[PDB]
């Protein structure tokens, strides 16, 4: 049929265009995939700033103090490192204890 | 009808000749395909540089944690020469003391332990530190290479060591 | 003539076989978009702070729906009566979700 | 019919050339057998 | 006679694009494997998993290191991983769904192989 | 054709040793020479590099050689690096600034002068990835015992297995048979249609 012939010719054009102007090996195709994936990774990751952010901090069960912290989020292990007074503490976004420790210090940023 | 079949056979023969030249070790086809391949590779250099620089930026961000001494100039010894380097506060990429309009300053060593090289690297740290060069995109736009994909080089060796 | 259509179908079939045998992974990456890795902080965006009696409380937790008390630096329960005022002076009377905190 | 046998001859010859060209790679046993 | 035109198109496509593309892909992947095995050997560390690249009939393939209970081996003990050559390897061709982001790690392994070679 | 050098373990070792010799270079009054009667090269991408260093201090020569060898095998697997180490006669646990078994074996060339005399040399097949060449070196040094160590280490590194680049391109001969058959069969189909 005419429609089938047109579809076959379009498939021809698409396959030839891909094989000529696009990579045909695992390495370069994987590099392109990694480029797109890392772009998405960083678009999500840049939402967490490393600037000096003021927040209320709970050193004990009945104490509070206002101080500046730094935040660095990584997706290889999916954790947030919080920097306070020159000391860095890593909190996982998958562990319940780390989540319970890190959520108040983020939600109470003055 | 007859002309269509004749042209069908002729085009099949042309395709068979093209395949014969493609598969065989013909110098002419080799020259043409090498021309095309070199041009395509030099075109792809820019994308490769961007990807490697970005990945190195991520690994520099990951590496520079809990270490404030890596952010300051240090006389890193490369077995044969000293380089006064650090990590940039913005791009988190290796940044060293630049020699004029060239690459990083390489204080040549005359021995395994060369005190004079270390003294001169310290002198550069204390006096000539306003001129710096950073691996990545500034390196590409200044000297033409990214610092990576080059071995041996201070960017690649510093990334491998740290 | 059906023979010509059979020949062109054999052509497209052998093209598909050649693609599947050798260029399977490349075409799978290029044409099929793979799922993205889930973002745990995207899940945590729905969390917000309030007061469970005299203690800190985190509502909107899909990780643990049950009631959990927020942990301080030394991983101990937080018990302040004035924590509501601190929340009002930072986020407001309404419990501000972590999504708005990230948007800040 | 004549076009069919033309296609058969052309495809057979071109497949022979392609197979002879790709024998070192599609048959890894050949390359690893001779070091 | 559009059908004969399509037949000629696909014949030219296969025997003047795809076959040279197969040869070019094999040549590039074999070169990468050669530049990888000339210094590196056994497993290398990518995204906290361990990957090795071997050349087969249909190109290069990356196999990931796993223990007895199909769990990827953490990178920290690659030393002993190089000592034991009988460690379990899982191919990247099969999309095995138990490991979170297995294809992600495989793609990053191929990208790292390209960058190193 | 300006092609890159295909880096290989023995090539890295030789280049590191040469760089260490250059950076500890000291003037000397001894004459060091290379004399090759014939050099024959008939294979493409078979680069030949005749570097003529010579350091009179052979003790430092073995020190630098062992240091370079240790830095080279710092990337090999542990079992392979160690077994190659006993094959050569160098022990990692020993400091490079120490006399090893290899040096003791090669001291038998102390009396002879630091000249490299080759009656005839031919470069064999050099299979390299496209865009690169297989480079072979003929390095002289200030003592024939340092030379002994050099060639024995080079042979030991050559003993390893590196996968070769296989050439899949068919040999090319002028294909008039194909066009002849095409013309004959065009005549055949013309007759068939007529």
């Amino acid at each position: 049929a005419s429609l089938l012939y047109l579809i076959l010719f379009l498939l021809f054009v698409c396959i030839s265009y891909y094989f000529t102007y696009y990579p045909t090996n695992k390495l370069q195709a994987a590099v392109m995939e990694t480029d797109r994936e890392n772009a998405i990774i960083r678009q999500r990751n840049d939402e967490i700033p490393t600037r000096t952010l003021d927040t209320a901090i709970f050193t004990d069960a009945s104490t509070v103090a206002s101080a500046q912290i730094h935040l660095y989020y990584n997706s290889n292990i999916g954790k947030i490192i919080m920097s306070l007074n020159g000391k860095k503490h890593t909190f996982n976004l998958y562990d319940d204890n780390d989540i319970r420790t890190l959520l108040p210090i983020l939600l109470l940023s003055k | 009808k007859t002309s269509t079949l004749i042209f069908f056979v002729i085009i099949l023969a042309i395709s068979a000749l093209l395949l014969w030249f493609q598969t065989s070790d013909n110098p002419v086809f080799n020259e043409l395909t090498r021309y095309m391949r070199i041009k395509n590779t030099v075109n792809d250099w820019k994308s490769l540089t961007d990807s490697k620089t970005k990945l190195e930026s991520d690994r520099g961000r990951l590496l520079a944690a809990g270490k404030d001494d890596i952010f300051e100039f240090k006389c890193v010894d490369f077995g044969a020469y000293f380089i006064a380097m650090r990590l940039d506060k913005k791009t988190y990429l290796p940044q060293a003391i630049r020699r004029g309009t060239g690459d990083a300053w390489m204080v040549k060593k005359a021995a395994k332990v060369d005190p004079s090289a270390q003294q001169f690297c310290q002198y550069l740290i204390k006096h000539k530190s306003n001129n710096v060069i950073t691996c990545g995109n500034e390196m590409l736009n200044e000297l033409g290479y990214s610092g990576y994909f080059m071995s041996p080089h201070w960017c690649s060796d510093f990334s491998n060591m740290e | 003539v059906y023979k010509h259509r059979l020949i062109v179908l054999f052509e497209v079939f052998v093209v598909f076989i050649l693609i599947y045998v050798f260029f399977r992974s490349e075409l799978n990456m290029f044409f099929m978009p793979k799922r993205k890795i889930p973002d745990p902080i995207d899940r945590l965006r729905r969390a917000n702070l309030a007061c469970e009696d005299d203690k800190l409380m985190i509502y909107g937790l899909p990780w643990m729906t049950t009631q959990t008390s927020a942990l301080s630096i030394n991983s101990k329960p937080i018990v302040y009566k004035d924590c509501a005022k601190l929340l009002r002076s930072i986020n407001g009377s309404q419990p501000v979700s972590l999504n708005d905190v990230l948007r800040r | 019919m004549l076009v069919v046998i033309m296609f058969f001859i052309a495809f057979a010859f071109c497949s022979w050339l392609s197979y002879s060209y790709l024998r070192p790679y599609i048959s890894t046993k050949e390359l690893n057998k001779s070091r | 006679m559009i059908t004969l035109f399509l037949i000629l198109c696909y014949f030219i496509l296969i025997f003047n694009i795809i076959v040279p593309a197969i040869s070019e892909k094999m040549r590039r992947e074999r070169a990468a494997y050669v530049n990888y095995k000339r210094l590196n050997k056994n497993f290398i560390c990518v995204d906290d998993r361990l990957f090795s690249y071997n050349f087969t009939t249909s190109g290069i393939k990356a196999k990931v290191a796993v223990d007895n209970k199909n769990v990827p081996i953490p990178c920290s003990k690659i030393n002993e991983v190089n000592n034991n050559k009988d460690v379990d390897t899982l191919y990247c061709d099969k999309d095995r769904d138990d490991i979170p982001g297995f294809a992600r790690s495989c793609y990053r392994a191929y990208s790292d192989l390209f960058f190193t070679t | 054709a300006e092609t890159k050098e295909f880096k290989t373990l023995y090539n890295l070792f030789i280049d590191s040793y040469l760089q260490k010799l250059a950076q500890h270079s000291i003037p000397t009054n001894v004459t060091c020479a290379i004399h090759i009667g014939e050099v024959i090269g008939q294979f493409k991408n078979c680069a030949l590099r005749i570097t003529n260093k010579c350091m009179s201090n052979s003790r430092l020569s073995f020190t630098l050689m062992v240091e370079s060898f240790i830095e080279v095998i710092s990337l090999l697997p542990e079992k392979d690096r160690r077994r190659i180490a006993e094959e050569i006669g160098i022990d990692l646990d020993d400091v490079p600034s120490a006399v090893s078994k290899l040096e003791k074996n090669c001291n038998a060339y102390a009396e002879v002068n630091n000249i490299i005399d080759i009656q005839k040399l031919d470069i064999g097949e050099c299979s390299a990835p496209p865009g690169q060449h297989m480079l072979l070196q003929i390095v002289n040094t200030g003592s024939a015992e340092a030379n002994c160590g050099l060639q024995t280490i080079v042979k030991s590194l050559n003993k390893i297995y590196v996968p070769p680049i296989i050439e899949n391109r068919l040999p090319y001969y002028d294909p008039w048979f194909l066009v002849g058959v095409a013309i004959i069969l065009v005549i055949f189909t013309v007759a068939i249609c007529s």
